[PDB]
RNA sequence: CUGGUAAUUGGAAUGAGUACAAUCUAAAUCCCUUAACGAGGAUCCAUUGGAGGGCAAGUCUGGUGCCAGCAGCCGCGGUAAUUCCAGCUCCAAUAGCGUAAUUUAAGUUGUUGCAGUUAAAAAGCUCGUAGUUGGACUUUGGGAUGUCCCGUUACUUUGAAGAAAUUAGAGUGCUCAAAGCAAGCCUACGCUCUGUAUACAUUAGCAUGGGAUAACAUUAUAGGAU
RNA sequence: UCCGCCGGCACCUUAUGAGAAAUCAAAGUUUUUGGGUUCCGGGGGGAGUAUGGUCGCAAGGCUGAAACUUAAAGGAAUUGAC
RNA sequence: UUUUUUUUUUUU
């Protein structure tokens, strides 16, 4: 079946580690797409996005081979971006939903003005950027629904974001540069300092440490 | 965050690092946490007790880690009888 | 850098001014010289039918493409008009009665053809289209 | 001057501004077929509807708590979410109108509400009854499939008094057939 | 039992039309109401544009063969054309749809908010008047309790006043709606004093509180204050 | 010869910065956008042309259009071929 | 360091 070939596949496997979280407070890589699957793998959900053929010059004609960009999310706060290029279709496909899966990362949500139920909107103004590609998000009151573009909001879909203002400039033609610069500004959401994590950090044993002597064998 | 109610609202909490106060954010694999131990009258190790270290990416990358930790360690080692 | 002096307001007004003459679509809409063009500021213009034309079409393509020599009504000036769709130059003749409009992309050459900033949209009073489609008859004088 | 030209209009709907996005028409032909509309005309209609409707709760939801204005429009726009049936005693809250759908329009529709009490097999059924004149909201027939029942007219709807399902006088081809039948 | 199709069968419903009549109307007409008629291929026959991509919809069939033509753009057509001319089928809107100045998209006029090394771009260099801009410094604190103790302007707060119509918006079942300013109870020889609210409104002017940040003027040949 | 301070022409390393990159310790401190101020660009051509003015002995300089035409022209970098 | 000019139109 799965053998895990890290510490962190073996504590996951052996339901040491139950939460996503657990991994993300310590910020240790995750290596096996085994994980995802395990710990949030009912949740997730993929959808291709494109896939664009690239082309390199050779001696004897074009050597084609394609791109396939894979978007996965659970709509509750995790999604992530997957990139692959292979000769055939289905296998780059395959790749990148491997990819997508391993790069998941938390998204915080917010609330515009008062605080009542669920977080509806990102916490404060943030922006991504790849190559000439910006992608910025602005707080928007309840209601307001997501406004962006189809990529951004299908993105944004995935992420759980119920409603967002939205601009972007350069190049958004480049979709892969335009879902780059959309997924770091969602990253950059748990970036941000505000006043509310202005307490001081009380750590806790990492998992390689709390579960050194299972590790050990 | 909290609910108008009181209720924790966010999905986690990140650590912050112990000399920029930075927050340490999932994908920063540069930073590191580091356990400073403890040691009784008769210098020997306590088991279990420790000073706990967190360090961003950002101000390992720029060498400055090591003379911050030093100093977060001589001030707390001060406060904390260990000598 | 930009002027950002409080005082510095008509500066600011002037600079805009002055640079909105290097915007092509905001010089040609107040420079007053849509008057002088064939058209004078019309959708459509009637003119008189001089001579059936065939024009050669650009590269990569290879084809006659039927156009009619007009002249407008109004002002006397002569331009060149497409005649679309299969076998309808047939439904003109010289000294006919057509209608011109636009073809499409604001005083500018469409696809193909070289040169042609208008098309026939009718001949006689009656539509091409329904000459086309046999809906209507060409008035026999 | 003309005393007609000051009498005031405005336009019902907009067109959608992307024409062919695949899933809008669907979910569009879906809601279409579900409530048995003549075309995407009336769905727009309902949608300009609860955007304005909407876009009037969330400005007054960016006004202080204690603002009179919002206090009075708040008010208002609750108690006519309240008397057409959109909104419950217990939805009480500005808030719970922009948790507002187009379905929740559509079901307040007269055809919809005679389809749903039994009066008609279809709302097809329900549509054609509608228009034929042969339902009556209170003691006023109405041939009108966008009207908006009220609750307090909900409980009132029923068969026309003039025509054969809710009288007398059959129609004119069940006359015709009885005279052909009595040789 | 549950759904979809059928120019197969079966009876029901109805308005387009038609027309007594009444009603409407200055008089007519229309609308509303309504005797007698008015639907099965319900011939009472829905159209305008499309089907390579942008952009929803055929690697269907016949013809043409870089021709004729299409094609806003990219491109189709040279003898096996999803793109032309047609048939069939399909797609979008629908009693509407196609085609030929201006707004958005345009952060491609950028005050908010663009650019200037190589993409278009900083004058060859310096001086310099208009213009724009211009360092710091002058009364803080406690005791108490809004109150007591130790020249000219910009700016901001508040108020008045500032046609209607239009815009926003309260109420109101014109059968609904666009509307309109109506109208509701009960049939009392009447009533609701029935309603016909409210908001918005650059700059400039008028009045008022504040004295932080700013601008202009003044300072010592004392000819100064008292 | 050694250690320092100020000012200057430059160089090397590095990214926590920027950038489409090439590269830049200023081309940084920019969608988390605002220190002051001058000039100046707005797809490619027509064209630095026509016309008017002005300076110059002349050559020409400065100022400087339009009609019309067109789907690219162009920047950096990658692979191949040469 | 002698000399070495040229390759119709569309498309693959
Ligand atoms: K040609
Ligand atoms: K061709
Ligand atoms: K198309
Ligand atoms: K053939
Ligand atoms: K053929
Ligand atoms: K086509
Ligand atoms: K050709
Ligand atoms: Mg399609
Ligand atoms: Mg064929
Ligand atoms: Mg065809
Ligand atoms: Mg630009
Ligand atoms: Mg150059
Ligand atoms: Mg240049
Ligand atoms: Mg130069
Ligand atoms: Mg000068
Ligand atoms: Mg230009
Ligand atoms: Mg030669």
């Amino acid at each position: 079946k799965w053998v895990p070939v890290t510490k962190l596949g073996r504590l996951v496997k052996d339901n040491k580690i139950r939460s996503l979280e657990q991994i993300y407070l310590h910020s240790l890589p995750i290596k096996e797409f085994q994980i995802i699957d395990t710990l949030i793998g009912p949740s997730l959900k993929d959808e291709v996005m494109k896939i664009m053929p690239v082309q390199k010059q050779t001696r004897a004609g074009q050597r084609t081979r394609f791109k396939a960009f894979v978007v996965v999310g659970d709509g509750n706060g995790h999604v992530g971006l997957g990139v692959k290029c292979s000769k055939e279709v289905a296998t780059a496909i395959r790749g990148a939903i491997i990819l997508a899966k391993l790069s998941v990362i938390p998204v915080r949500r917010g609330y515009w003005g008062n605080k009542i139920g669920k977080p509806h909107t990102v916490p404060c103004k943030v922006t991504g950027k790849c190559g000439s590609v910006t992608v910025r998000m602005v707080p928007a009151p309840r209601g307001a629904g997501i406004v962006a573009a189809r990529v951004p909001k299908k993105v944004l879909q995935f992420a759980g974001i119920e409603d967002v203002f939205t601009s972007s400039r350069g190049s958004t033609k480049t979709l892969g540069n335009f879902v780059k610069a959309t997924f770091d500004c969602l990253m950059k959401t748990y970036g941000f300092l505000t006043p509310d994590f202005w307490k001081e950090t009380r750590f806790t044993k990492s998992p390689f440490q709390e579960y050194a002597d299972i590790l050990s064998k | 965050m909290q609910n108008e109610e009181g209720q924790n609202v966010d999905l986690y909490i990140p650590r912050k690092c112990s000399a920029t106060n930075r927050v340490i954010t999932s994908k920063d694999h540069a930073s590191v946490q580091l356990n400073v131990g403890h040691l009784d009258d008769k210098g020997l190790y306590i088991p279990g007790s420790f000073t706990t270290f967190a360090l961003c990416g950002f101000i390992r990358a720029q060498g400055d880690a090591d003379s911050a930790l030093d100093r977060l360690w001589q001030k707390k080692k001060v406060e904390a009888r260990q000598q | 850098g930009k002027t950002r002096g409080m005082g510095a307001g008509r500066k600011l007004k002037s600079h805009r001014r002055r640079q909105r003459w290097a915007d092509k679509s905001y010089k040609k809409s107040h420079l007053g010289n849509e008057w002088k063009k064939p058209f004078a500021g019309s959708s459509h213009a009637k003119g008189i039918v001089l001579e059936k034309i065939g024009i050669e079409a650009k590269q990569p393509n290879s084809a006659i493409r039927k156009c009619a020599r007009v002249q407008l009504i109004k002002n006397g000036k002569k331009i060149a008009a497409f005649v679309p769709n299969d076998g309808c130059l047939n439904y003109i003749e010289e000294n006919d009665e057509v209608l011109i409009a636009g073809f499409g992309r604001k005083g500018h050459a469409v696809g193909d053809i070289p040169g042609v900033r208008f098309k026939v949209v009718k001949v006689s009073g009656v539509s091409l289209l329904a000459l086309f489609k046999e809906k209507k008859e060409k008035p026999r004088s | 001057v003309h005393v007609a030209f000051y009498r005031n209009y405005g336009k019902t709907f907009k067109k959608p501004r992307r024409p062919y996005e695949k899933e809008r028409l669907d979910a569009e032909l879906k809601l279409v077929g579900e409530y048995g509309l003549r075309c995407k005309r009336e769905l727009w209609r309902v949608q300009y509807a609860l955007s304005r409707i909407r876009n009037a709760a969330r400005m007054l939801l960016t006004l202080d708590e204690k603002d009179p204005r919002r206090i009075f429009e708040g008010e208002a726009l609750l108690r006519r979410m309240n008397r057409y049936g959109l909104l419950d005693e217990s939805q009480n809250k500005l808030d719970y109108v922009l948790s507002l759908t187009v379905e929740n329009f559509l079901e307040r529709r007269l055809q919809t509400l005679v389809f749903k009490t039994g009066m008609a097999k279809s709302i097809h059924h329900a549509r054609v009854l509608i228009r034929q004149r042969h339902i009556r909201v209170g003691r006023q027939v109405v041939n009108v499939p966008s009207f908006m029942v009220r609750l307090d007219s909900q409980k009132h709807i029923d068969f026309s008094l003039i025509s054969p399902f809710g009288g007398g006088r059959p129609g004119r081809v069940k006359r015709k057939n009885q005279k052909a039948a009595a040789k």
